[PDB]
């Protein structure tokens, strides 16, 4: 709903979403056929959304736990053939703050290690490779500076 | 078995082709009547011998023939949003006094509405103008849609409902005749009551005019501004509006006249929250030992929709324990937790985004 | 002049205290003072009903003498 107007490009829908709140207010049949909603960020949230018909259960999904990031990525990697001797101890601890999609980025990466690839991954360094790819790696550190 | 012969002979009368309808404009003479079809062409045609003087009318819809465009029978004109407006519904009656607060808003909304209906004498003898409109805005608490619509649904056939989705209508659609129609039938059924909810989108200001779609919002505005501040008597009909913030209402709507009485909703109070918990505990079964002050104190600054639905959330946690009658201890758990979870979700109040 | 008098309401104070808060208090805001007369419930509207609409507004401050201050 922003602050001032006019106008928002989706303002037709931002009225329709509030019309959905009106349908969940004045229309009793809207208690049927539950509707599921999902958003990327709660930065913009309507205070009028509070109701059983309106948004009721609202769950904040944080960055998955280091043990949680290891379980979700193991279910995705159970189909692929991986080199043996996987301790699961280092790959879990090396995962911190990383989103589940960045976990599949390592999972999709771990599926390419079979043939050659041709770069030598060997083993046990596979997970920590694409883990650092997004936020790392120096390079610098020091150079040009102290 | 002659009913088949009767049914087919009636279908033989169905071989008669249908006619077209139009709106009468004026009349040049007795043999030429100006009529405007729904498509917009205007014809001057004769007439047949089966009609009467009531066919002419001052600009009323008629049915033109498909050959000579002559009029057969006349029918009352309506664009018929109103039957769609009367399709709403709501329990209460009772829901009037169920909210419990504020007591001054409970008694005042009963006066300004019902008193002009039953006792017009107080206005004409004292010589004062009764309020023709009111404004209920939110959401500092609840009761906007509950208290107003309760009197609406209880007033039965006399009421008018307006959803903010019908103002934009359709591409190159005309809502200017809807605003004139909404207040026209408001002058028919009396006292009429009109509800306008979520006007922030359709109340568009002309300061910043976006694209081609902001002017058609201004047209619906100026149609509202003309008849509400008229120059056309609304004195008997009451009007209600609703909005999240009165930022875009402009000095026209913020003024008296078109919007007369602005009553700000107040959040439930510890004294008033004791009454709203009595009506919530009715439908839900509880243990023999219950204390209403426990739920009222543990939940503060919560709207009625928050208290009710979380009290049902306590019942959903009560069915997790499968118990039919459940002590308030399992309630206070689910009531406090889930509600405190709701507080860290939505930012307001007090901070804007 | 339009109201029946039968005053019962002070015409003195309204030219003093509301005159300080007048402006505005413009035009149909005075109709709200007449529209707040339906609060009664009394044979003649009380003097506090006209003033309740004049005091709210829901405006100012405070202000004038405090601005001097
Ligand atoms: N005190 C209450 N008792 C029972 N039901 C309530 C109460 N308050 C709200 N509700 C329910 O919530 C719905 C919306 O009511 P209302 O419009 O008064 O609040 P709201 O404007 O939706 O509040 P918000 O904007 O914070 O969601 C109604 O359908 C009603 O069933």
């Amino acid at each position: 709903k922003r602050f001032d107007s006019e106008k928002a490009g989706d303002r037709e829908v931002q009225r329709t979403m509030l019309e959905l709140l009106n349908q969940l207010d004045g229309f009793q049949p809207n208690t049927q056929v539950k509707v599921i909603a999902a958003t990327n960020r709660v930065d913009i949230l309507d205070p009028a959304l509070l109701r059983s018909g309106r948004l009721d259960r609202k769950i904040e999904f944080p960055m998955p736990n280091e043990e949680a990031r290891a379980r979700i990525m193991q279910i995705h990697s159970r189909k692929m053939n991986v080199s043996p001797d996987v301790n699961y101890e280092e790959l879990a601890r090396c995962t911190d703050d990383f989103n589940g999609a960045q976990c599949k980025a390592v999972c999709v990466e771990a599926g390419m290690i079979a043939l050659r690839r041709g770069a030598t991954e060997l083993t046990h360094e596979d997970y920590m490779e694409g883990i650092l790819e997004v936020q790392a790696k120096k390079k610098a550190n020091l150079q040009y500076y102290a | 078995t002659k009913q088949y012969e009767k049914s087919e002979n009636d279908l033989k009368a169905l071989q008669s082709v249908g006619q077209i309808v139009g709106e009468v404009l004026k009349q040049l003479t007795e043999e030429k009547f100006i009529v405007k079809a729904t498509n917009g062409p205007r014809y001057v045609v004769g007439c047949r011998r089966q009609l009467d003087k009531s066919k002419l009318k001052p600009g009323t819809r008629v049915a033109l023939d498909m050959t000579t465009l002559t009029i057969m029978r006349y029918l009352p004109r309506e664009v018929d949003p109103l039957v769609y407006n009367m399709s709403h519904e709501d329990p209460g009656n009772v829901s009037y006094s169920e909210i419990g607060g504020l007591s001054e808003q409970i008694r005042e909304l009963r006066e300004v509405i019902e008193l002009p209906l039953t006792n017009p004498e107080l206005f004409q003898r004292v010589g004062i103008i009764p309020p023709k409109g009111c404004l209920l805005y939110g959401p500092p608490g609840t009761g906007k849609t509950l208290l107003a619509r309760a009197v609406a649904s209880q007033l039965d056939c006399n009421f008018l409902k307006v959803v903010s989705s019908s103002i934009v209508d359709k591409y190159i659609g005309e809502s200017a005749r809807l605003i004139r129609e909404m207040f026209n039938y408001a002058r028919d059924h009396q006292p009429c009551i009109i509800f306008m909810d979520e006007i922030d989108a359709i109340g568009g200001r002309r300061f910043s005019e976006g694209t081609s779609a902001d002017r058609e919002i201004q047209r619906t505005l100026m149609e509202l501004l003309n008849q509400m501040d008229g120059f056309d008597t609304l004195h008997r009909v009451k009007m209600i509006m609703a909005t999240n913030r009165p930022d875009t209402l402009d000095p026209a709507l913020l003024r008296p006249g078109r919007l007369d009485r602005k009553i700000h909703i107040d959040l439930p109070n510890e004294q008033a929250r004791l009454d709203i918990l009595k009506i919530h505990a009715g439908p839900i079964t509880k243990h023999g030992e219950i204390d209403y002050e426990a739920i009222v104190k543990l939940s503060d600054g919560f709207n009625g929709a928050d208290l009710r639905n979380v009290c049902t959330e306590a019942g959903m946690f009560a069915i997790r324990a499968d118990h039919d009658f459940v002590v308030q201890e399992d309630f206070m758990k689910a009531v406090r937790k889930v509600a405190d979870s709701k507080k860290l979700e939505s930012k307001l109040d007090y901070k804007p985004v | 002049s339009k109201m029946n008098l039968s005053e019962e309401v002070d015409l003195e104070d309204y030219v003093a205290r509301p005159d300080k808060i007048s402006g505005a208090d413009i035009n149909s805001i005075c109709q709200e003072s007449g529209m707040l007369a339906v609060r009664e419930n009394r044979y003649i509207v009380l003097a506090k009903d006209f003033e309740k609409a004049y005091k709210t507004v829901i405006k100012k401050d405070e202000q004038e003498h405090e601005f001097y201050k």
